[PDB]
DNA sequence: AGGCTGTGTGAGACAGCACGTAGGGCC
DNA sequence: GGCCCTACGTGCTGTCTCACACAGCCT
């Protein structure tokens, strides 16, 4: 219908004119002249942003920094400012040195091979040791890189449906005093106290059957040095986000 | 009466015309597409201007400086509260064929998947990072061949950035768009620190890699069938699943740094970036993995299948 | 142009495949024909008026009824109340439509009644309908018919009870209005406590699933019980704040 | 170049047979392009034969107050009711063998799929695509706006599954239209549950004041047992627009519970589309019941 | 010679726009 | 009556669809 576009246009008009009423500081019951005041207002402020202001933006959100290196030897031909703020290094240390030396000494064979038309690779630079990492990307141009660079008790131990030991966080050598691989392969109830079974194969049958909810009990876990302790348990069986199938059951043998 | 009426009327349309044709000479664009601009446009583009200017002059207030914007990989792209477009990089006409001019300054839903409407909406309004994915329309196909608007295919991009909060409350997101490079045409080379997979629907190994033998130590022909979600460390599971879920729901993902077991012991960090397959319904997934170091505690042990 | 015409000769064979499997009884030509011939032996809209009688029945699954607006009296109803509100046609037949509803909702019928409308009410059977019809000229109202040992109890962030469902009087006991103000680990046992309130203070940590525990619950009578309870914690599906904590109360 | 200059004229004057044999008008029949012949021959021959395996007279369609619609497996309406035009701005000739999918949102997809899939009754809400304004005007098919549609029915199978849904709409709290009656009180809510603006027909009906509820969450006032089925009811009227909720008991001031029945409803500002407020409507379907029991503390 | 696919053509109906006149409403 | 914002529609162009015209193939 004619009609209804014709109105829905000129609402559109009205909602844009309103808008730019606002937007105008100097503005007032007018079309012309308000049209008027905005583009006296417009002649005091080619593309819409200078280039100064392009580099600000992306500094805001990506979070970078500027470099650029040599194919042949690898010195930093430039360094952008913002590199202190982000790796807490002068300008100085990473002008005149080698991008080699700014990672930590095994991710070479990375830069050695990107290094010498499109570049990305993820690799870590040392922080003025921590260690970060940051996703390189950029070009190459006459042969030289640039490229911006961006920026980003207990142990769990999952169980079979049975209640086997498929695997240990490390964790278990000071929260249990047991090596690891000890655990492994065995049934939990086993390591269970003398006379409480009852209690693990219950909750063991009740988490894998009540549609997969967390379920808590206490026992009383043993120890290299032969004592019983108190550490409690939080299971529940993972579930295949899209066949939707029993995976295995990750138990939080938390300790009191 | 009716013979004055009509007169006063031509000379104030004729003064409304003149005066919007006028107004357009002052965007910073050239004159020739500035002339035939429609009205509309113009009132749009100079709100977006005056919006973009304003933001600029309150909150964020050169040898080689042209250079940023070509050695970044995506397009600058703010967003105000209410979902419009303020300000879109130049070079935005590449990744996705809709030049400046035409997207400046219309509203963000209207350029995106429907079901993708709440993810936005939940982000834009107020920790001030932001890390999501979204489904943009596109106009360009594969190495590059504009068409018209009705052969839009969807595009899913790992936007990044940060909201920023400027005083007069009204709150503009400043996000850098990456469009994610589908596997089947990779442009970019591929180092050798990195080994393709191909896994199925439900997340199984189906093939691997010659190359993770030499990298982890598993055997291309001994993970077959097996499920993935039995290799990664028990503190990643989140993550991954988070991940997975994106991937069936979203076509493409760049799961975050996790921690994958690998064979006498010890674990390799791995950054994965999935991508789903549409059959001209979905039929595999492959998977471009990257290794960023050695095995870390080789000694320790923490899997059965490790012993 | 290439992929438009690809696409519709594509449709058009798909539409002609189906045609001629939905035809019982060839060169694309024949089809057609076969068609016709079969459409000719068979046959203004597309269904007659009883054959969408015959699916709106199946449908809605409800009737149709005609009462009077002088005296709420009933001229004719249909066949189908048989199946439902269980009763034969000689009672909805010149008797008054008021007599066959709740004595409690009298009032909304007889406002609604006195051009569409609509309304709910329970006609004896007691069930749900809803009413719904028009008014033509007669003045009469035309109208069609329609259909549609656990405890539960919230809780506050702390523990304290807010809300205990009328079942605790066989459940455990107590009446309604006592457990309300007191803490759920008063009621536990003293060996107990340490794993209620380790649960308590986890489930709001955990949100979204819920978490489920056992311990012993007293009674009336002093003695101890066995309850298991599977307590999720509430968030608003726009806020996301935490509201309450539900406590799906079973025994065991 | 004889049969392609002959066999072109013959399939048209054969195209033209299986049209007029269709149950419309000549005029109309002989003015479609090719191939809505075969998409409402086809629908036609279906639904009869589904009708056929099924098997004041025309008052029944005029009673609803919604339309019938028929979907198969794959999704293509078989059949529509004929007053379907007054709901939405399409017609039956145009919109009777098209896939359901063309004509719903995308998110809303999922739902239907379920739904049409094979406990046989189904009650869901979708969002099916409308080109009537609120003036009530017909408007084209390329300016169409979204509109929920309320479905009851029950899946089938005929000797091979099906689906019959009477879809209804629901009215709009600002443009009623059915008169009212001295059970239904108005209200207001916050975009998260929480009362704004409440109607003083309260005092009479549950026991709360108007003043007494404006501020406190909605949630502390429903029954448990009903909580899971106003959480779902609150989370389609957030996520769609429009929804209308099931019997869900409502505690009264001195003990018991009355039933009520809610169709929300969103109001969108016109200068940005953000939701504003949630505005609802409330029937009352009985008196208090079992009023000397205490439940909450607030009651206490 | 039978139907089947791949290819371009002229013609009717379209939305986009701008610009017209006109009631009608503030002074 | 003095301006000034709204309400419907003439004409126009650039697109959309649809059915009508040569290439070619196993029975």
């Amino acid at each position: 219908n004619h009609s209804e576009i014709e109105r829905r246009r000129r609402n559109k008009m009205t909602a844009y004119i309103t808008e730019l009423s606002d937007m105008v500081p100097t503005c007032k019951p007018d079309k012309l002249t308000i049209l008027r005041m905005a583009v006296s207002h417009m002649k005091s402020l080619p593309s819409f942003l200078t280039d100064q202001e392009l580099k600000h933006l992306i500094l805001e959100a990506a979070d970078g920094f500027l470099f650029i290196v040599s194919c042949e030897t690898g010195r930093v031909v430039y360094v952008s400012d913002s590199v202190t703020p982000v790796l807490n290094q002068p300008q100085s240390e990473w002008f005149g040195s080698t991008l080699y030396d700014q990672v930590h000494p095994d991710d070479v064979d990375k830069l050695r091979e990107q290094l010498s038309s499109r570049r990305s690779f993820i690799c870590r630079m040392r922080c003025g040791p921590h260690f970060v990492v940051v996703h390189c990307t950029g070009y190459i141009k006459a042969f030289c890189l640039v490229a911006i660079g961006r920026l980003q008790t207990e142990f769990i131990s999952r169980h079979n449906i049975e209640g086997i030991f498929t695997f240990v966080d490390h964790r278990c050598v000071a929260t249990v005093g047991y090596q690891p691989q000890e655990l492994l392969g065995k049934n939990i109830v086993e390591f269970c106290h003398p006379e409480d079974q009852q209690l693990l194969r219950d909750s063991f049958q009740q988490v894998v059957k009540l549609k997969g909810q967390v379920l808590s009990v206490m026992f009383r876990f043993r120890s290299k040095n032969q004592e019983w302790l108190w550490m409690r348990t939080s299971s529940f069986t993972f579930q295949n986000p899209y066949s939707d199938e029993i995976e295995y059951i990750i138990c939080t043998n938390t300790n009191v | 009466r009716k013979e004055k009426s009509r007169d006063a009327a031509r000379c104030r349309r004729s003064k409304e015309t003149e005066v919007f044709y006028e107004l357009a000479h002052e965007l910073p664009l050239p004159h020739s597409v500035s002339s035939h601009l429609d009205k509309a446009s113009i009132m749009r583009l100079a709100i977006s201007f005056l919006r973009t200017h304003k933001l600029l002059s309150s909150v964020c207030s050169q040898q080689m400086d042209n250079l940023y914007l070509k050695a970044l990989e995506g397009f600058i792209a703010v967003v105000t509260q209410d979902g419009d477009m303020i300000f879109l990089s130049e070079n935005i006409s590449k990744f996705m064929g809709l030049t400046q001019v035409e997207l400046t300054g219309h509203s963000i839903f209207d350029f995106t998947h429907p079901c993708d409407h709440e993810e936005i909406r939940e982000n834009l309004s107020l920790s001030t990072e932001r890390d999501f994915f979204m489904r943009m329309k596109c106009t360009v196909t594969n190495r590059g061949r504009t068409v018209n608007l009705k052969s839009a295919t969807w595009k899913v991009l790992h936007c990044t950035g940060q909201v920023k909060v400027y005083n007069n409350l009204l709150s503009c997101l400043i996000i850098m768009c990456e469009p994610i490079q589908h596997p089947s045409h990779m442009d970019i080379p591929l180092d050798s620190k990195t080994f393709l997979s191909r896994h199925s629907m439900d997340m199984k190994f189906t093939y691997c890699d010659d190359r993770i033998t030499e990298l982890i130590g598993y055997h291309p022909e001994e993970l077959l069938g097996r499920s993935a979600y039995e290799f990664y460390h028990a503190l990643d599971s989140e993550n991954m699943t988070k991940s997975h879920q994106n991937l069936c729901t979203k076509g493409q993902v760049v799961s975050g740094q996790y921690r994958m077991l690998a064979k006498h012991g010890g674990y390799v960090w791995l950054e994965t970036q999935g991508t789903v397959i549409y059959n001209p319904q979905p039929q595999c997934i492959m998977c471009v993995n990257y290794v960023l170091s050695e095995i870390e505690k080789n000694d320790v042990v923490f899997s059965m299948d490790q012993t």
